[PDB]
């Protein structure tokens, strides 16, 4: 993917993470599971919704064909009308189809960026109290509690609090 | 062995795909189709107003008052007009309705007409108003009839066709749409028998319009057993305008005309049924009942329709690339 | 304390916002408004050429030479034409000026005209040039008068209106725009009185043009106290072409005509009540002068000169700076 | 923002940094200040100005409506003219409005990227001779004076020169 | 110590693209989407040659100006080429009415078949043989006429009686046909050629009416004529019948065309050559695979989209930053 | 470039890497070489080829101007036809020219990101077993085999296997 997270260093998505676009999977002695990041997910929904409504709103005018009749001495203006109506038909068909292809590419990149930014947001909390593996996953050098996990997700992870314990195991 | 937290993204059972500039057929978790390709194959009311079904009459048949179009006859309000392709009753007595396309454009639209008697037969003195009928224009009940909105004026049994004269002064709010004709006989014999002898003219005028025509006698190919023709005319008398009529003979006189009230107008040439349906977007090929922004159904419509494009599908991705495990 | 270096971005006092596909109302440090919505509600000179002000005369009143329109009588040069919506002085003697829209389009484009006498009154023999004036067409001074560019020819005290012929050969390099008419009396009486008895015609021709018309005699609703009508006509006599005029009766003859210079510049006719002033413009719209740098304009789609593209938009502001996230002062 | 720097991991802008779009805020024993990063700011200005001029050049043709009159027997061609003129007006209104919305999104992203890249550029020079505080801020594990500060800004920072000093201070805490 | 480095491709490309951000950016690979090159000639389209009208205009060809005999009978064309300087058109001065509309109808066609619609024998008791003019020479004869018309004149005795003709289409194809009305300069020429009294030309079909009578006057000399002919054209639909009636001044239809109905008419001095094209523009042939072209808006066949652009080069490769040395 | 790699923190391209767009350069006691990364290269080609074909396809309709003549009484409809034909010409010329400028910008960004992502792929695998020289180059703190180089490229690199060797070197220095 362009930011390289989606179908990238994070190979697949999570059928298990049901309540959001972007999220966390954790494993610890108490269990394992999924949790959506509500803030980035809602902000993406907000953004995507606005894009869709901007597109609808800008496309909200119509060209109007008329089916006036033209006589056998009116071939020129008859044909002028046809080329005219078909001309606007071709422009708008082009505008719609290209816009859809383009915006579809950009939207997949947005989702990719959002996932990548969340990955980096966690990474910078954890610092050296955890090992960055290949795949968007971090392996803790200390025991991470359900509160501990909750705190990583909240952006309130306490790095000094686990620094000494994690140095130990990071060396040992 | 160590505890783990991983960053990831949603996946689901979606098989719905989109195209992008970079890639085709990308399965995506959530998406929206902006294009509507479905329609109700019928005609409905628009703004809760019925369309006018011209049935077996063309537009010419209806407004000239062809005798077989009596069911249409006399007052009408419409959201749009439906003209059936095989409608057989139009100009029954052969001839040309001059400026036809421009008339069709004026009538559509057009939301209502009120039919009233513009010139009583009494208007024309010294002439016969009771005999202008033809086997070309049968009603359903009688073999020889004429348009209800015109009088084919003819010679009194005794004497010549005198100068006849008529005036109508538009006193109302509304423009009046009216018709008249000039008869062009087959023969000098038909010319002599119907109208008298000498050079005949039909002259009409208003404050802004001038008309003058004289007969052009010759035999044309037979149409409805007629080798004679009528040149038909239409015009519009504006509020406050007066119409003056004056003829020597060959006048097919305005009898009935229309108060005409005038948005987007539509004449649909279609055979679709008009049902007891209601609707917001009516297309020449059917109703669109949709929230979508594009449609591939028809460029010809009345109401609030989506935007016509040739596209088969216009699906915007909203969610993300679907990569389930 | 420990030594810090921080990576950051600019913020400022800007309250100006832009919209984007993803988000509306984004305040940004720098932006450009690309759309112009200001105009000067007046008409100005375009190429240092003043527009023609028709004033109380319509375009018909002007080129037919309606007597009340003498203020516009001489040669004229203009970069565009302004016609007042309520001008009263047009076709004073009731009638249709045929192919009027195509005449208005021809006059727009539109650089200037030279008035000159195309057919002297002497051209017509055995008929009286002097008679034809109507109460319908007063000048400001005289109650009965006629168009300056036409002669309403009438029969003399003789029983007959003779065949009359006129010729004009264009040796000039400029097209000549000229007018004529056919008179339709309400009466056989007026017809007899004004012209000879019997069948009457007006015929004219050039190398490329043929015209034939005969009077159509009937009573019409009174306009300007006239139940009679005149059919007015216009044409353009190409350089090197000759015009031949022949009439039995009922001819409103060409008297004065115009040498016509077309223009490279787009030609425009503006129907407006806006004032004309001693000012210069590069962009002139029908509802005003645009004096701008901007790419886009929402003022009008009708203009002459070089104007920004017309759009329905209220504003087209492009962000150039970044998101403006200044510190909360408290 | 999409690259996550602006209104992101760097929360706010600096009213103080007057001479550039993107730049540094530094503090040391000698003093504190703001300096724009000249090179990234000038390239963005060049790029944005090109974008604006490109849009203006592409948008520099006009459709021209015309004030022609049409008679009462010219309803069809008069309407044809009207639908034609309105048609081009609607297409162009669409092109300008859509373009501005799209380019405005992309312009904001470019700025976001330039900030993130500037931060990434400093982060890679510094290595573990500095500590990441939040908000795009690094606290040095050694004394960094003005020549040292300018050093980071210029891209010429000497990681070996300070590695020994930085290493001792890092352990001690 | 050992190195692994990540990097990108470079090459000796010096081709550049422009970007919204940047101009003159050299890139490793790119595609030009626009064609600015053309063969300056006319070629066959669908292995069908164009019709070269040579020294004749469309009027000279289709009325059969005697100097356009080259150019007589059937023609099949992919498109028409009309030389700007063609001098043989309407030799006897007058107007071909609805000229533009005739040119558009001929342009719509791909083939005509010339046939004798009204044999001279059609018109009883008038002189078919006499009607020639010094205004219409052939290369061999100083006085001739159009091949497709008969300038009928009264016989020597002589009185011009009513003459009548009919042709019933009977066919699968529309017929394009022509007629005229002679307007003599003089009362003297009128009486010499045609007899005494008011004269008419009247024609009609099931759908059409025509009536005209001479307008007698001197017009400025053109090819030595102060007289005029008014020329007319029409299309007789399959299953339609044409009635012709005149007592004077009729320039009769003689020969007509069964008409087979994009097609185009190119006014150009370019040479037709023994070559094939799939795309032909008025300024030349396009032999290209490109999407866009800046050669011409006017063409026939399958051509790329016309734009005013000098180049439309799409970067496909990346920015080219090859090492210096 | 917006992701910052191309003509950025990686200063130049490789004329030596002829078989792909993006790739690896390696030096070890066995040898040195330029080898393209096939997967990223091929996806970029598929993506770009698709963009070119989509644009060609979306652009494959023509507006068709006509040869029709207009009489001296047809100035208005003749001008109507001219403004109409010029109008569509101005619209399509705009669509093509703006689309090219826009897509060229985005195409370069896509190449820039593909390079940047390959670089981040290697940097996360190596960790502190390698040292970041500038210019997208890593110096291994351990002997790195050809087999070891293949492992970095195909993403199977064993950080534990070389960890003890690397630490001894990194700080003996
Ligand atoms: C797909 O998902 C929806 C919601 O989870 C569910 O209702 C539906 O049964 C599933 N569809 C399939 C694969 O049948
Ligand atoms: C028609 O009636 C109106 C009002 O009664 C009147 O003003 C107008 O003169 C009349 N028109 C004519 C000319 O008869
Ligand atoms: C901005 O927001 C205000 C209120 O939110 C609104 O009135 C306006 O239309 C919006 N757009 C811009 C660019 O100001
Ligand atoms: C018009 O003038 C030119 C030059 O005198 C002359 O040759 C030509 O014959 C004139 N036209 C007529 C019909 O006399």
């Amino acid at each position: 993917g362009i930011f390289g997270a989606i179908a990238g260093f994070i190979e697949g998505g999570w059928t298990g993470m049901i309540d959001g676009w972007y999220g966390y999977h954790h494993e610890n002695s108490q269990g394992s599971g999924y949790a959506a990041d509500r803030e980035s997910t809602q902000k993406a929904i907000d953004g995507i919704t606005n894009k869709v409504n901007s597109i609808i709103n800008k496309m909200n005018t119509q060209f109007e064909a008329v089916d006036h009749e033209f006589s056998n001495l009116e071939r020129r203006i008859g044909n002028l009308n046809k080329r005219m109506e078909d001309g606007f038909l071709d422009v708008w068909t082009y505008n719609a189809e290209l816009l859809v292809l383009l915006e579809n590419e950009r939207t997949l990149d947005l989702h990719d960026a959002n996932v990548k930014n969340l990955y980096e947001k966690v990474k910078s909390q954890l610092r050296d109290n955890a090992n960055d593996l290949g795949n968007g996953c971090f392996e803790f050098w200390h025991k991470c509690d359900n509160e501990c996990m909750e705190s990583v997700k909240n952006g309130t992870y306490d790095y000094p609090k686990y620094q000494k314990e994690s140095k130990l195991n990071r060396q040992g | 062995p160590g505890d783990k937290i991983c960053i990831g993204y949603h996946a689901n059972n979606s098989t719905t795909q989109v195209d992008t500039l970079l890639e085709k057929n990308v399965t995506v978790t959530h998406s929206v189709e902006l294009l509507e390709n479905q329609k109700e194959k019928r005609f409905c009311k628009i703004m809760n107003k019925a369309p006018l079904d011209l049935k077996d009459c063309t537009i010419e048949g209806w407004i000239l008052g062809n005798p077989k179009c009596d069911l249409l006859l006399g007052d009408q309000s419409w959201s749009y007009i439906v003209e059936r392709p095989n409608a057989q009753n139009g100009i029954c007595y052969p001839g040309v309705l001059n400026e036809l396309e421009e008339l069709k454009a004026f009538i559509g639209s057009g939301e209502r007409v009120e039919r009233f008697e513009m010139f009583p037969k009494s208007t024309w003195a010294g002439v016969d108003t009771s005999r202008g009928v033809t086997n070309a224009c049968p009603s359903y009940t009688i073999d020889s009839s004429f348009y209800r909105n015109l009088v084919w004026i003819v010679k009194t049994d005794s004497a010549t066709y005198p100068v006849i004269k008529g005036t109508y002064n538009n006193t109302g709010t509304q423009p009046i749409l009216y018709f008249w004709g000039v008869h062009h006989p087959l023969d000098t014999t038909v010319q002599d028998n119907l109208y008298g002898s000498g050079d005949k003219y039909v002259r009409m005028g208003t404050e802004s319009m001038n008309f003058a025509k004289s007969p052009e006698i010759a035999a044309r190919p037979a149409v409805n057993d007629q080798r004679s023709r009528i040149d038909y005319y239409w015009s519009v008398l504006r509020p406050g305008e007066t119409l003056n009529v004056e003829s020597n003979g060959n006048l097919i006189a305005p009898w009935y005309a229309y108060k005409f009230v005038s948005k987007k107008g539509a004449v649909f040439k279609s055979d679709l049924p008009i049902e007891n349906c209601d609707a917001t977007c009516q297309t020449i090929t059917g109703v669109l009942r949709t929230n979508k922004t594009f449609q591939n159904v028809s460029p010809l419509w009345i109401g609030e329709c989506p935007k016509y494009v040739k596209s088969e599908s216009l699906r915007l991705a909203t969610g993300l690339r679907n990569v389930p495990q």
